[PDB]
């Protein structure tokens, strides 16, 4: 799973 | 050396970020062999046992884990980012951008203030905090 699975979003 | 724990992939990074619930997660993005990252890591190692109470530090090699470069705009030599309960905290350092550090400071006392202020703002609920000093100038006289 990539870092997007964390529920995060770039700024 | 760099005895501080290192994160090797995005899975480890996200698990480490989500693991903590009451301590600010500090991440140093950059290459361990770059001298700027060397200085930053030295300072973080010095302050680790001092701020163990409310903060946890981790180091990421950009080449090892490049997935976060685009989203977090990791293109400078060394950057420092702060997270709390899966939320990215912003800091008004006065440098122009409030997302990251992107340079190496040398004063562990000021680093401690930054960690304390970020933790206090996160607990108070603010997504953006104000650092107790302005870095727009290098204050050299």
């Amino acid at each position: 799973v990539p870092g997007l699975g964390r529920g995060a979003t770039g700024f | 050396s760099y005895m501080l724990p290192h994160l090797h992939n995005g899975w480890q990074v996200d698990q480490a970020i989500l693991s903590e619930e009451d301590r600010v997660v500090v991440i140093r993005f950059g290459h361990d062999w770059d001298p700027t990252c060397m200085k930053m890591d030295e300072v973080l190692y010095s302050i680790a046992e001092k701020v163990k109470n409310f903060a946890v530090i981790y180091l990421v090699d950009i080449t090892e884990v490049p997935d976060f470069n685009k989203m977090y705009e990791l293109y400078d030599p060394c950057t420092v980012m702060f997270f709390f309960r899966n939320k990215h905290i912003m800091i008004d350092l006065g440098t122009g951008n409030n997302n990251k550090i992107n340079w190496a400071m040398e004063d562990k006392q000021e680093m401690v203030d930054i960690i304390e202020t970020v933790y206090r703002g996160a607990r108070k609920g603010r997504g953006l905090v104000v650092s107790p000093k302005d870095y727009s100038t290098k204050y050299r006289y």
